[PDB]
């Protein structure tokens, strides 16, 4: 889903340019169901990535 | 039941039926956490007073009924602020401040079977009847020599009324803004000035008094913008209030950050400024083209704040993509602007 993935997208960018990691904690549940809805979707892990890599600079 | 004159019910509730509620309210451990709290029968309580519901900070619903109540303090409700549900019903209530009820956010205020006097200072109780508030109008409330309160003559009863004088123009950081405050209106009370946290955005001076208040806010900073400054009064009938804002105009900024990729990559940005600034991506130094796969977009803009931010986003982009990302900001006090190396794709 379309909708789904523009929340993931606005709630990373959100944690990178306001430093706030609180928007990482949404973007992971969202991404749990996008997941459920189309388990062949390639996007996916690239969201699983973007969200790994804003937490490692925010945390360190 | 049980041997107390208060007895927990439920998860979160209290009932009290005989007298020594607040007592016995007072020596229950977890009083804090109580919900719902319903009070009868009490024989000492003509008064209400600010310490009689200390501590009950979750309160939801509250009911005192039947207890010759005949004076609620007007910050009786101070330690209660999340009430929700109010009956005081078949109480000895002549009257009741607008006060006790301000800042609640009540669903639910019950007077019934009270000897309510109407007056100006019961004009509070008529707007909510008149604008459908809190259950009032089912309960049909009387005035206790008189007619119902519907129809209470009201000519004479007002809140302030209050105009505040605030500069047209926008301002420059350093400047001093003086703002007035007019206030006309019978049995004034008191006024002044609420100040949401400022941060030291400006120095602030106040001068003058009834009816033409002075307010000075003296070398401002740009984080003056989006703050609300108020100007309030208050009499016997009920309390006023306006709030302005003022521009202070300042340059530009903008900063960059490292390119993240989703379904489509983002470079995303940040970029203040006010009037707000206009934006141009290059690349290389050449004006990018924005298209449909390259294009800018913008995080919905906040009311608290004038910062907006967004990103570059690339849909599928290439190696002919791999180079320098030069965000320029400009706005009336000229450009700004910043600059970040992002690569999408290895050189075939
Ligand atoms: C505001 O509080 C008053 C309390 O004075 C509420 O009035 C009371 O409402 C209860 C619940 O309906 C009545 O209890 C009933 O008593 C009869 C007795 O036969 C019983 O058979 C019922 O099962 C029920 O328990 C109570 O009589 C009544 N008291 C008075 C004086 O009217 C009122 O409902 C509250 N208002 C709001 C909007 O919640
Ligand atoms: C009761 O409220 C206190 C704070 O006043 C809180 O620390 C405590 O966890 C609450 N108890 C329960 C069971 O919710
Ligand atoms: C307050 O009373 C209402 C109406 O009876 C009820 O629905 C609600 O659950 C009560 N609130 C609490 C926190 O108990
Ligand atoms: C109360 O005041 C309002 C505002 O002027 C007015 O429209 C209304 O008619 C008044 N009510 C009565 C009963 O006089
Ligand atoms: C105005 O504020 C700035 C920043 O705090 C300060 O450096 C400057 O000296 C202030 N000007 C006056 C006149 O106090
Ligand atoms: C990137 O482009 C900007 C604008 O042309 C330029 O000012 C800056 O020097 C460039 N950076 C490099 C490393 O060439
Ligand atoms: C505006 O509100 C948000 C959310 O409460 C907060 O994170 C941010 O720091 C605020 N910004 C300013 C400039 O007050």
């Amino acid at each position: 889903r379309d909708e789904i993935k523009e929340r993931i997208f606005k709630a990373v960018v959100r944690a990178i340019v306001t430093g706030n990691p609180e928007q990482l904690k949404e973007a992971k549940k969202l991404l749990e169901k996008l997941k459920k809805l189309g388990r062949l979707d390639q996007d996916a892990k690239k969201f699983e990535k973007a969200i790994r890599q804003v937490e490692k600079r925010l945390r360190s | 039941s049980c041997p107390d004159a208060c007895c927990p019910h439920g998860s979160s509730g209290l009932r009290c039926t005989r007298d020594g509620a607040l007592d016995s309210l007072h020596h229950l451990p977890g009083a804090e956490n109580l919900t719902e709290l319903y009070i009868e029968n009490q024989q000492h309580l003509q008064h209400l007073e600010l310490r009689d519901l200390r501590g009950l900070g979750e309160l939801r619903n509250l009911t005192i009924v039947k207890s010759g109540l005949r004076f609620v303090a007007p910050d009786a409700f101070h330690f209660t602020p999340r009430l929700s549900r109010l009956n005081l019903s078949f109480n000895a209530l002549e009257s009741l401040s607008w006060k006790t009820v301000q800042g609640l956010s009540l669903q639910e205020l019950v007077l019934s079977g009270n000897p309510l006097h109407c007056s100006c200072a019961l004009r509070w109780l008529q707007r909510w009847e008149e604008e459908g508030l809190g259950g009032v109008p089912e309960q049909k409330l009387q005035c206790h020599g008189q007619g119902p309160l519907a129809h209470m003559p009201n000519a004479s009863c007002g809140v302030p009324t209050l105009k505040v004088q605030v500069p047209n123009a926008s301002v420059d950081v350093g400047d001093d803004v003086l703002l007035r405050c007019q206030v006309e209106g019978r049995g004034l009370e008191q006024a002044g000035w609420i100040l949401t946290e400022l941060e030291q955005s400006a120095t602030v001076m106040k001068s003058g008094g009834l009816p033409s208040l002075g307010l000075t806010l003296a070398n401002v900073t740009s984080d003056l913008n989006r703050k609300n400054l108020t100007c309030w009064a208050e009499n016997d009938v009920g309390r006023a209030e306006v709030s302005v804002q003022v521009n202070v105009s300042f340059p530009a900024s903008v900063q960059l950050h490292t390119a993240v990729e989703m379904h489509h990559w983002c470079i995303p940005f940040s970029v203040d400024g006010q009037p707000a600034p206009s934006l141009r991506w290059l690349f290389n130094g050449s004006v990018l083209n924005e298209t449909s796969f390259i294009f800018t977009e913008f995080l919905e803009p906040a009311a608290n704040e004038t910062v907006r931010h967004g990103c570059l986003r690339l849909n599928q982009p290439t190696h002919v993509n791999n180079g320098n990302y030069t965000l320029l900001a400009a706005n009336p006090f000229g450009q700004a602007s910043a600059s970040i190396m992002a690569a999408f794709m290895d050189n075939p």
